[PDB]
């Protein structure tokens, strides 16, 4: 069996720079029949199936931009983004076909450092009163469109700290602007939720100045 | 406009067997090399098999020997993928993908991706989402942008799908992967920023979709006078 | 048919009988040797120096059904002491480029170009699918709707031994369409 491997494993580069992603093969995969190698390159964004950019190591697929460029031959390979834009983060992944069992290489993740921080927008969700029906309440606190990726939200309730009740979700980067964004859900029985009045989150986040609270009493508005 | 469209996601028991079907649109898939490429959770690409419909001949990885078949029905342009024996280690996306033939290889340019069949092995039961809304207000109100939302509860397997005023809201829809919860089923959340003088006017509705369960379910997320 | 990257060499020419000097009158044509969908020549016991040498030993692969493997044995230079240092196989890069008849000559030509779907995979049982290891192989397709025959040469003629002359090994692939 061919063994790939890629490298880097992550690669985290500015906008307009020039990103090289490599793979090798433990084998040759160049046919000398035809002069060909039986290499293909893969780019996938979250949520999507693989997407083929390459094709016997140099051959574009139809509709590639030309700054995507793949290089090399026998063992070694490289992919080429010139010009690296926003809606370049993926995952890269190399592929040899020269002989079954066809493998891949363990993939590449592209993402795009911005130059500058960028604050969320904080937004704080009560339960609905028909999640309330159901006996539980869920409090959520949005996080819109940050960036660096590391941020903090702690849960007040009454102004005493939560923990372990409390769990998060983070998007991938996203194509346009590339930052983040972040949901907290707070989870209370209702009997709980109905004891308390204060529901707060409070947002640490290198984009904002200090830390920043959204609140809501509960059954006023 | 060559597409391949999937059988939809499900959770089968250990031990037992799923088939996935694969059907090409724009044509037979007669003259294409179709292989069969699974993805675990968070981890890279891992080529289950592969088999050429034209000649019936079929490869498989080592790791699927006696596990695996791949089929074939012609007439209807599909192609089956029939994995037993299932392992708690088998659940993960599977792909199928079609290459047109060149230079001697059905295998040389695997352009064509079905969107992928998600199967999740475990003995929990399939179970269907409730949906809630996330109300805009003043307190999800920054400037002249309110955020509002879907919170879509308790569901298994995954996963579930979320669009917005059936895709004609796509600008500024955040939808969070899944968690999973300590009670072992998944919930995630849809989110979107508007204009808060939209609020009035504008209807938004979270079209929520969970295959395994049948369940279909429209949303309207009304503001409140808050 | 073809892609960008494949070329061959248009300037090369040859012909069946190539320097022997024998007539097509006096081939030793002969069948494959066919068992269920494989059909082989072997020439390992047909090119060494003999008397009468050089003799045209002609294999005939006559395909009409599906999913025929087509396989052909060329002994390499040195594989015996002596018998066969000049030994030559045409087309170098066989199977992937063969030859065709051009107006009584033998030309080269892309197999891929020849019969859609057929299957020239790189390696076979971990060797490369070039007479450089042998041994090369095809699988012809279900379908084939152009009838087209092509040739390869495994020539001896020019190895000595003992005032004995080698053989010139010709393959000729005669496919007729089926499975319309
Ligand atoms: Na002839």
């Amino acid at each position: 069996e061919i063994v790939m491997t890629q490298s880097p494993a992550s690669l985290a580069l500015s906008l307009g720079e020039r990103a090289t992603i490599n793979c090798k093969s433990s084998q040759s995969v160049l046919y000398s029949s035809n002069n060909k190698n039986y290499l293909a390159w893969y780019q996938q964004k979250p949520g999507q199936p693989p997407k083929l950019l390459i094709y016997w190591a140099s051959t574009r697929e139809s509709g590639v931009p030309d700054r995507f460029s793949g290089s090399g031959s026998g063992t070694d390979f490289t992919l080429t983004i010139s010009s690296l834009q926003a809606g370049d983060v993926a995952v890269y992944h190399c592929q040899q076909y020269y002989s079954t069992p066809y493998s891949f290489g363990q993939g590449t993740k592209l993402e795009i450092k911005r130059r500058t921080v960028a604050a969320p927008s904080v937004f704080i969700f009560p339960p609905s009163d028909e999640q309330l029906k159901s006996g539980t309440a869920s409090v959520v606190c949005l996080l819109n469109n940050f960036y660096p990726r590391e941020a903090k939200v702690q849960w007040k309730v009454d102004n005493a700290l939560q923990s372990g009740n409390s769990q998060e979700s983070v998007t991938e980067q996203d194509s346009k602007d590339s930052t983040y964004s972040l949901s907290s859900t707070l989870t209370l029985s209702k009997a709980d939720y109905e004891k308390h009045k204060v529901y707060a989150c409070e947002v640490t986040h290198q984009g904002l100045s200090s830390p920043v609270t959204k609140s809501f009493n509960r059954g006023e508005c | 406009q060559v597409q391949l469209v999937q059988s939809g996601a499900e959770v089968k028991k250990p031990g037992s067997s799923v088939k996935v079907s694969c059907k090409a649109s724009g044509g037979t898939f007669n003259s294409y090399g179709i292989s069969w490429v699974r993805q675990a959770p968070g981890q890279g690409l891992e080529w289950v098999g592969g088999i050429i419909p034209s000649f019936g001949t079929a490869d498989y990885a080592q790791k699927f020997q006696g596990r695996v078949t791949f089929t074939t029905d012609t007439s209807t342009s599909t192609a089956y993928m029939e994995v037993s024996s299932l392992r708690s280690e088998d659940t993960a996306v599977y792909y199928c993908a079609g290459s047109s033939w060149s230079s001697g290889t059905y295998y040389g340019r695997s352009a064509y991706w079905g969107q992928g069949t998600l199967v999740t092995v475990s003995s929990a039961s399939t179970k269907g989402p409730s949906v809630f809304p996330l109300a805009p207000s003043s307190k999800s109100t920054s400037g002249g942008t309110a955020a509002l939302g879907c919170l879509v509860k308790d569901y298994f397997p995954e996963p579930v799908t979320v669009s917005w005023n059936s895709g004609a809201l796509t600008s500024g829809v955040h939808t969070f992967p899944a968690v999973l919860q300590s009670s072992g089923l998944y919930s995630l959340s849809s989110v979107v920023t508007v204009p808060s003088s939209s609020l009035g006017t504008q209807t938004y509705i979270c079209n929520v979709n969970h295959k395994p369960s049948n369940t279909k379910v429209d949303k309207k997320v009304e503001p409140k006078s808050c | 048919g073809v892609d960008e990257l494949d070329k061959i060499d248009l300037s090369y020419e040859t012909t069946e009988s190539g320097d022997t000097a024998v007539s097509e009158d006096s081939y030793d044509k002969y069948a494959s040797q066919n068992t269920n969908k494989e059909y082989v020549c072997d020439f390992t016991d047909q090119l060494k120096p003999t008397e009468s040498g050089p003799k045209v030993k002609k294999c005939e692969v006559k395909v009409n059904e599906p999913l025929i493997k087509v396989k052909i044995i060329c002994p390499l230079k040195g594989s015996v002491e002596k018998l066969y240092d000049n030994i030559e196989y045409v087309p170098k890069k066989s199977p992937y480029v063969v030859l065709t008849k051009e107006e009584t000559k033998l030309k080269e030509k892309l197999l891929s170009k020849l019969i859609y779907g057929l299957l020239i995979s790189p390696t076979v049982n971990e060797k490369e699918n070039n007479f450089k290891e042998g041994v090369i192989e095809f699988t012809l397709p279900p379908v084939v709707h152009k009838a087209t025959v092509f040739y390869f040469i495994c020539d001896n003629s020019k190895t000595e031994d003992d005032n004995k002359k080698g053989n010139r090994g010709i393959v000729e692939v005669y496919v007729e369409p089926y499975g319309g």
